[PDB]
RNA sequence: AAAUUGAAGAGUUUGAUCAUGGCUCAGAUUGAACGCUGGCGGCAGGCCUAACACAUGCAAGUCGAACGGUAACAGGAAGAAGCUUGCUUCUUUGCUGACGAGUGGCGGACGGGUGAGUAAUGUCUGGGAAACUGCCUGAUGGAGGGGGAUAACUACUGGAAACGGUAGCUAAUACCGCAUAACGUCGCAAGACCAAAGAGGGGGACCUUCGGGCCUCUUGCCAUCGGAUGUGCCCAGAUGGGAUUAGCUAGUAGGUGGGGUAACGGCUCACCUAGGCGACGAUCCCUAGCUGGUCUGAGAGGAUGACCAGCCACACUGGAACUGAGACACGGUCCAGACUCCUACGGGAGGCAGCAGUGGGGAAUAUUGCACAAUGGGCGCAAGCCUGAUGCAGCCAUGCCGCGUGUAUGAAGAAGGCCUUCGGGUUGUAAAGUACUUUCAGCGGGGAGGAAGGGAGUAAAGUUAAUACCUUUGCUCAUUGACGUUACCCGCAGAAGAAGCACCGGCUAACUCCGUGCCAGCAGCCGCGGUAAUACGGAGGGUGCAAGCGUUAAUCGGAAUUACUGGGC
C-alpha cells in the first residue's frame, strides 16, 4: 500500500481466519441443536444445547458475536426443544 | 478619494457659497460665483425635480468634503438609526472629525482640517485619531497635539475662526488647543437652507 | 450566431477568433449579439479618443 | 549548509558533431540539452568528492538552440570528437557557439576503437580546420582495435584499462616500448607550451630543467581558463577505455565558479560596474534561465544555473529582464528525466524551478534589486517555413496551442497564422527539427496534422559554388554579387517566395552541411 | 469523551475563542453540544477577556466531561486563588 | 427601555386623448468576466464549466510504562589500539538512555474533499420504541491457576520486487481451556452457562537463586447496572416540473411459523389470504442534494443553497465483505472493467471530488508555500511525535470598508486651447508664483499582544506503614511565536511617489464648434445621421462616480405584468 496501514491489512486478514473458526465451531454446534431438533430427541436435543450453550455464551463473552445474538439463540433453541416433545 | 480641483468651480455650480475657500477675503472677488463654471453658464438650464434634488445632495457632499460612497452610507446609517433621517444624517455629517476641527479652527477650510487630521496633528482625548472621518461622540476633546502648534497656520486658522458663527456645541479654548463636543448639533443649529428632505428623497427614491 | 461588429473598422477573417458578448442591434433583424472588441486578436477600434473602453482601445497619451 | 564547496563544482558541457560519443561518454561518466550532476571523487579516490554538473547537448544542426543556450549557461565545454573524422562541419558549428561564450575548452578525441581512428591527426585536424592550439594531454595505445589505454605527458604512466569489467579496474602500467620515444616527444612539446603562463615560468624552464607537474597542472589550467591553449585526451567509451581520465582533466583543468572574473551584470543600463557579480553564498540573488522546458507532467519546468545568490523553495525572484514577479513552489534537480525536489540552490548549481509562467529562455531571476539583463540576447533565425493542419479541421484551437507551448520551449521555432489567408505555419530550424516538432505535437499534445505547403545571401565552402549555383539557376534564382569573402563566398540570388520550399536542406546535403543564408523580401 | 475547548471564533490575528461542550469528534469551530462561556485573549479593559458559566461547566464533568488545557487554565484564573 | 417607521415613477402605440397591453429605463445584489485605468491598508472572497483524467511532493500516526529484541546513536564495564597504566579511544556485554524492523494496543469510521447519485432509503419540523455505544464518567465487585503457540530472531526453498511452500523456534496486556462470578444470559420456575492482564515508581524492613521476592501507591485488565455521548430504527406533516406521464404492484399488502439483526420490520424463507397504492396525482419522464440561511421585497412573495454551520451522499466504475464499539471503509481487502506506470518479461503497483500543483474544458478562479507558536485531533504516565486540521504568508481591485494622491494663498483673471455678436467669455485660482503640512508609500530606529503552558528546583499537606514515590496547590528559575523586517510608535527628505472611467437628444445631471453627409457610424427604449448633427467622429467645456469606471451575464423589484395580500372576461 501507501502507508502503514497494510500492518491493519494483515491483522484484519488473522483475526478473520481465527473469528471464521470460532463462528464455524458456534454455528456447527448448533447445526447439531437443529438437527436433533428436526430429529425429534428431546433429551439428546437437550444434551446438544448444554453442549452449544457454554460455547455460544464464551463467544458473545469473547465479541465474536453480541450478548444479544448469544441470548437470542439461546431463547430460539428453548423453545424450540420445549415445544419438541 | 479627495477632489482635487477647483473648489470655486463647485461654489458656483452650486451658486451659494460652500466656504471651500477660507472666507477671509470674498467670494465674487476670487470667483465669478453667479454662472455655472462652463461656457455655457451664462445660460440658464431648467432644473427639475431630479435636478434640484441631486444639486442639494452635491452641495452637501461637497460642503463635507464627503464622495458617494460612504455618503450613501451616512444616509444607510440615520435611516436606520431612530428620529428624523435628515437631521440625524446632518448630525452624522457635523460628527466626521475634520468637520468639527473645522468648526473648532485649526483649519481655515475643510480640506485644511483634512490635512489636520491625516497628518496626525489632532489627539481625540490625546489618543491620535487621523481618520477624517472619525464620528466623534459627545463629551470629547480634539487636543491639537504640540508640535502641531505654533506652525502659524493652526494660529491663522484659530484668527479667522471669528468673523463665523460661533458653534453652539463645541467651547473651543483658542490657543490651548483644546475644544469639547458637548452635544450633537440639533436642527436649528446650521445652515437652515440645506433642505434636508430632498437629499431623502433623492436616496429613497 | 450573428454578431454585430461595433466601432469603426475591424480586422475579421473567417478563422479569426473573438469574444462574443450580448446586447442586439436592433435594426438588424436577428443579431442578438456584440463582438467585443479589444479582446482574442479583435483589436479595438483605431483611432479612437472617446468611450474607449467600449471599443478596447489603449488611453492614448494627448 | 553547502553539501560540496564551490571549489569543487564543475560545469562541464558534451558538446560535439552527431554520434562523436556524447551521449555515451555519458552514460561512461553515470557509470564510473540533458543537465545531470555526478560526483567522481577521483581516479584513485583522490580529489574529495567533486559536483560536475554535466549538460548533455544534441549535436544536431536543427537542434542549435539547444546547445547555444546551455553555452551560455555552462563555465566550460568538453568538446568530443571522433578519431576516424574527428573536425567534421558540425564540430565547427559548436566550436563557433563556444568561442561566441568563450568557454575555456578542453576535447576529447572519442572513437579510438574503430577503423582508421588516429589521434596525432585529429589534433592536427582541430588544429588546421578550427583554429585552436591543442596541447595533447594523452596519447593512445592501441591503434584501432588494439587501443588498450594511453600515456601522459604528466604521470608518464600507462592507464590501460581492464576489459574484464567494463572499464573502471584500470591498471598503472610502465609505458612500454610501443610508444615511448612519441610519449617524450609531445611531453616536451606540453611542458613547453605550460611554460606559457609567466615570465617566471620562461625562466623556470630556460634554466635547462623540467618544472613539476603539480606547477605545470596549475599552469595549464591558468591557460584553459584565459582560453589560451585546449586540452586534448583520448578515450573509446563505447569499448569502456578513456572516460575517467577525460573525468580527470576536467577536474583538473575545467574551472569552477570562483575560478573566473565575476558575472558582469547591468542595474538598469550599462554602467560602469552596473551589477558585476561573484559566485558566493552570501551574495543578492541572481541566476538566468537558460532553458524552459515542456513537462510532460506539468507543461512547464525552467531551468537555471544561479550565479551570485542563494535562493529558497517560495522565495520570490524578479524578472529583471521582464520586471515582473515570479515565486517558488518546486525546485527540482535529477537526471535527464528525474526530478529529485529539494530546498535550496547556492551559487553554482543548476535547478528545475516549476510555476514560473513568465520567464522565457535567457531571461534572469534574481531577487528584486539584482541584474536587470545579463547578457544572452541573441538566437539564430529559423531557416524552414512550412504549413500544418489537423485531422479536423476545427481542432485548431488544440493546435494553436500546442504550437504556442513548444514555441515557447523553444525560442528558435516560432508560429504565426499569417493574415494573407489563414494559413497557421511553422518555422523551424531544419526537415528533423519539425519531424520533431510534429511528433511531439501527436504525441503530447495529441493531435494528428499533417503538414504541407526576395534578395538572398548565402555563405558557403569555396567548393560547392558550381552546385549551390547550379541549383539556385536550377530555381528561377537570378543573382546579384559575384563576391568571396576568405572564408568562402558570400553568394547573392534573387529568387521567389513560393519557391526553394526546402532550400536549408537541400542547401544542407549540397553544401556539406556548412553554410547559412537569409532570404528576407527583396 | 465528551470535550469542554475553545472554538476559535474572531478575525485574523485578532482570536475570539468560545468555550464550548462538545463531543471530540467533531471540528474545532463545528458541532457542539452547548456553549458555556467565551474566552477574549487580547482584552485591556474588556470583560476580563474571560467568561465562563460554572454551574454548566459543572454539570457536564460530573456527567464525565472531559475539560481541555485551556478551559482549566480559565477555570483556574476564574477561581480568583489563581 | 429598543429590538423598528414602511409602499414614488418615467419613456414608448396616437394628428391628439383615455384606457388595455407588452417592451424599456431609474434601485439593490453577485464566487463574476471583458475593456480602459490602477497608490496603499484592513477584513473577507477565489474552478459556478470536465464527479474530465491525474505524475510527483506532503495529507495518520503513536506507545520501550505490553513484549520478544539491539539494526542506528549515546552512556557506561574489560582492555594487551590510540598509549604519558589512556583525556591522546581496540572490540565484546541490551547492562542503561534509547531505538530500525517485528508481535501487540489505540487510532486509522475523526478531521479534510466534492455534490456525481439521490424527488425521498435523503432533508426540515415534531413525536415515538422494538436498540447498540470505543474512549469519558458513577456504583458494586473480581483480577486464582495453566497450556499450546507465534511474529520478529531464524534450519530446506521460492521470488526483479512485492513476498510465498514448509519449518528450528522464542515472548507478551497476542490466543486457548480450566477454576470462580451474580442485582449478568436463558429459563415461569428450578436450574444451566459466561471473564480477566498486567505494567510502572520508589521504599522501612526482612528474606536472596543480585531473579527478585515483600509493603505501598500510580495506572491498566474482567463483569454488571447507570449517566453523558454518539449512532441505528419508526411515524406524521412539509419538501420540484410534466396528465403532450392514469393506472401501477406479485415479496407485491397483510397473516402464521422458522431464520436473521445490536434492535422492530417481507429484513428473509415456506405456506395462506388477495390484497395494497392511485385524480389529495399513484406509475413513468426530466430536473434536483436538503436545511439554517443569502439576495430582493413595505410586505406577502419571488430567486437562490458560493462563503459559514447541521444532516445526507459519494470516493476511478460495478459488486461483496472482512476487522472493528463504530465502515460495507478518500489516502484498507477482494473480485470484474477501463486507465496509467514499473519490469530483468518471469511478474506486479496505483486511484488528488485531501493540500499545493497539472493537462484539458471554459468568458472565468490562486501558492508542488511557513509553522504546528494558538486552538483542536490521534497516540502516550507524561515529555513528546504526527496533523496540507488549523493558524499564518503569497497571487488576484473579486467584493466591502478606510485613507492618500496635498493645504492656504494667488489676478498680469498670464500664455495656450475653445467659443465669439469680435467687444469679450470660458478654461480659471485653475496653472505658475508665495507660505505651510508630510497621512500613506520610501529609508532608519524602537516595539505590544496573540504565551496558556510545559520543564527543572522548592515547600506544604493528601499519601503510605515510611520526610520516599506519586499526585494536587502555591513560591523561584531558565524559558517556548510560524506569522515577523508584526501591530503600533519615533525620527529623516520634500509636494515629491500616487486619477482614471463613463456620460452630456428625452427618459437622465450635464453644450458648443468643427468633419461628416441615411455614408461612416450610434442605439437600454424612443430613435439620430440624406448639407447648419447638442444623438455619429474629434476638440473645447460640463455632469456623475472615483482606485475605480463602464460594458455583458444573472436574481428580485419597479411589474397590481400570475393580482393570497392584489387583476380581469
Ligand atoms: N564502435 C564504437 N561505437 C560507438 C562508440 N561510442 C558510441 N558508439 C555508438 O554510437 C551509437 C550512437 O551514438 P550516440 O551515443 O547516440 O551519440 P550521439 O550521436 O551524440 O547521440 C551507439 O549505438 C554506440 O554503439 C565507440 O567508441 N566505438
Amino acid at each position: 500500500n501507501i502507508k502503514s496501514a497494510k500492518k491493519r491489512a494483515i491483522q484484519s486478514e488473522k483475526a478473520r481466519k481465527h473469528n471464521a473458526s470460532r463462528r464455524s465451531m458456534m454455528r456447527t454446534f448448533i447445526k447439531k441443536v437443529y438437527a436433533a431438533i428436526e430429529a425429534g430427541d428431546k433429551a439428546a436435543a437437550q444434551k446438544a444445547f448444554n453442549e452449544m450453550q457454554p460455547i455460544v455464551d464464551r463467544q458473545a463473552a469473547k465479541g465474536l458475536i453480541h450478548k444479544n445474538k448469544a441470548a437470542r439463540h439461546k431463547a430460539n433453541l428453548t423453545a424450540q426443544i420445549n415445544k419438541l416433545a | 478619494a479627495r477632489y482635487l480641483g477647483p473648489k470655486l468651480k463647485l461654489s458656483r455650480r452650486e451658486g451659494t457659497d460652500l466656504f471651500l475657500k477660507s472666507g477671509v477675503r470674498a467670494i465674487d472677488t476670487k470667483c465669478k460665483i453667479e454662472q455655472a463654471p462652463g461656457q455655457h453658464g451664462a445660460r440658464k438650464p431648467r432644473l427639475s425635480d431630479y435636478g434640484v434634488q441631486l444639486r442639494e445632495k452635491q452641495k452637501v457632499r461637497r460642503i463635507y468634503g464627503v464622495l458617494e460612497r460612504q455618503f450613501r452610507n451616512y444616509y444607510k446609517e440615520a435611516a436606520r438609526l431612530k428620529g428624523n433621517t435628515g437631521e440625524n444624517l446632518l448630525a452624522l455629517l457635523e460628527g466626521r472629525l475634520d468637520n468639527v476641527v473645522y468648526r473648532m479652527g485649526f483649519g481655515a477650510t475643510r480640506a485644511e482640517a483634512r490635512q489636520l487630521v491625516s497628518h496626525k496633528a489632532i489627539m481625540v482625548n490625546g489618543r491620535v485619531v487621523n481618520i477624517a472621518s472619525y464620528q466623534v461622540s459627545p463629551n470629547d476633546v480634539v487636543s491639537i497635539r504640540e508640535k502641531a502648534k505654533k506652525q502659524s497656520r493652526v494660529k491663522a486658522a484659530l484668527e479667522l475662526a471669528e468673523q463665523r458663527e460661533k458653534p453652539t456645541w463645541l467651547e473651543v479654548d483658542a490657543g490651548k488647543m483644546e475644544g469639547t463636543f458637548k452635544r450633537k448639533p440639533e436642527r436649528s443649529d446650521l445652515s437652515a437652507d440645506i433642505n434636508e428632505h430632498l437629499i431623502v428623497e433623492l436616496y429613497s427614491k | 450566431v450573428t454578431s454585430y461588429i461595433g466601432g469603426e473598422g475591424h480586422n475579421l477573417q473567417e478563422h479569426s477568433v473573438i469574444l462574443i458578448r450580448g446586447g442586439r442591434v436592433k435594426d438588424l433583424p436577428g443579431v442578438r449579439y456584440h463582438t467585443v472588441r479589444g479582446a482574442l486578436d479583435c483589436s479595438g477600434v483605431k483611432d479612437r479618443k472617446q468611450a474607449r473602453s467600449k471599443y478596447g482601445v489603449k488611453r492614448p497619451k494627448a | 549548509a553547502r553539501t560540496t564547496p564551490i571549489a569543487r563544482y564543475r560545469n562541464i558541457g558534451i558538446s560535439a558533431h552527431i554520434d562523436a560519443g556524447k551521449t555515451t561518454t555519458t552514460e561512461r561518466i553515470l557509470f564510473y540539452s540533458a543537465a545531470t550532476t555526478a560526483f567522481w571523487s577521483g581516479m584513485a579516490k583522490q580529489y574529495e568528492p567533486h559536483r560536475i554538473n554535466i549538460i548533455d547537448t544534441p549535436g544536431h544542426v536543427d537542434f542549435t538552440i539547444e546547445v547555444e543556450r546551455s553555452m551560455r549557461v555552462l563555465d566550460g565545454a568538453v568538446m568530443v570528437y571522433c578519431a576516424v573524422g574527428g573536425v567534421q562541419p558540425q564540430s565547427e558549428t559548436v566550436w563557433r557557439q563556444a568561442n561566441k561564450y568563450k568557454v575555456p575548452r578542453i576535447a576529447f578525441v572519442n572513437k579510438m576503437d574503430r577503423m582508421g581512428a588516429n589521434f596525432l591527426k585529429v589534433v592536427n585536424q582541430i588544429k588546421t580546420r578550427l583554429g585552436a592550439n591543442p596541447v595533447p594531454l594523452q596519447l593512445a595505445i592501441g591503434a584501432e582495435e588494439h587501443f588498450t589505454g594511453v600515456v601522459d605527458l604528466v604521470k608518464m604512466k600507462a592507464i590501460n584499462w581492464n576489459d574484464a569489467d567494463q572499464g573502471v579496474t584500470f591498471e598503472y602500467e610502465d609505458i612500454p616500448a610501443d610508444m615511448v620515444e612519441l610519449a617524450n616527444e609531445w611531453h616536451q612539446n606540453l611542458i613547453e607550451s605550460a611554460a606559457e603562463a609567466s615570465e617566471e615560468l620562461m625562466e623556470k624552464y630556460l634554466g635547462g630543467e623540467e618544472l613539476t607537474e603539480a606547477e605545470i597542472k596549475g599552469a595549464l589550467r591558468q591557460r584553459v581558463l584565459n582560453n589560451e591553449i585546449i586540452l586534448v585526451t583520448c578515450g573509446s567509451a563505447f569499448k569502456n577505455k578513456g572516460v575517467q581520465a577525460m573525468l580527470d582533466a576536467v577536474i583538473d583543468y575545467l574551472p569552477s565558479p570562483v575560478d573566473v572574473p565575476a558575472i558582469n551584470g547591468i542595474l538598469d543600463d550599462g554602467k560602469d560596474t552596473p551589477a558585476e557579480r561573484h559566485a558566493s553564498d552570501d551574495e543578492p540573488f541572481s541566476a538566468l534561465a537558460f532553458k524552459i522546458a515542456t513537462d510532460p507532467f506539468v507543461g512547464n519546468l525552467t531551468f537555471f544555473r544561479v550565479y551570485s545568490g542563494v535562493v529558497n523553495s517560495g522565495d520570490t525572484v524578479l524578472n529583471s529582464v521582464k520586471a515582473a514577479r515570479e515565486r517558488f513552489g518546486r525546485i527540482v534537480q535529477m537526471h535527464a528525466n528525474k526530478r529529485e525536489e529539494i530546498k535550496e540552490v547556492r551559487a553554482g548549481d543548476i535547478a528545475a524551478a516549476i510555476g514560473l509562467k513568465d520567464v522565457t529562455t535567457g531571461d534572469t531571476l534574481c531577487d528584486p534589486d539584482a541584474p536587470i539583463i545579463l547578457e544572452r540576447m541573441e538566437f539564430p533565425e529559423p531557416v524552414i517555413s512550412i504549413a500544418v493542419e489537423p485531422k479536423t479541421k476545427a481542432d485548431q484551437e488544440k493546435m494553436g496551442l500546442a504550437l504556442g507551448r513548444l514555441a515557447k520551449e523553444d525560442p528558435s521555432f516560432r508560429v504565426w497564422t499569417d493574415e494573407e489567408s489563414n494559413q497557421t505555419i511553422i518555422a523551424g530550424m531544419g526537415e528533423l527539427h519539425l519531424d520533431i516538432i510534429v511528433d511531439r505535437m501527436k504525441r503530447e499534445f495529441n493531435v494528428e496534422a499533417n503538414v504541407g505547403k526576395m534578395k538572398v545571401e548565402v555563405e558557403t565552402p569555396e567548393e560547392n559554388t558550381g552546385d549551390v549555383i547550379g541549383d539556385l539557376s536550377r530555381r528561377r534564382g537570378m543573382l546579384k554579387g559575384q563576391e568571396s569573402e576568405v572564408t568562402g563566398v558570400k553568394i547573392h540570388a534573387e529568387v521567389p517566395l513560393s519557391e526553394m520550399f526546402g532550400y536549408a536542406t537541400q542547401l544542407r546535403s549540397l553544401t556539406k552541411g556548412r553554410a547559412s543564408y537569409t532570404m528576407e523580401f527583396l | 469523551m465528551v470535550t469542554i475547548r475553545l472554538a476559535r471564533h474572531g478575525a485574523k490575528k485578532r482570536p475570539f475563542y468560545q468555550v464550548v461542550v462538545a463531543d471530540s469528534r467533531n471540528a474545532r469551530n463545528g458541532r457542539f453540544i452547548e456553549r458555556v462561556g467565551f474566552f477574549n485573549p487580547i482584552a485591556s479593559e474588556k470583560e476580563e477577556g474571560t467568561r465562563l458559566d460554572l454551574d454548566r461547566i459543572a454539570h457536564w464533568v460530573g456527567q464525565g466531561a472531559t475539560i481541555s488545557d485551556r478551559v482549566a487554565a480559565l477555570i483556574k484564573e476564574v477561581n480568583k486563588a489563581a
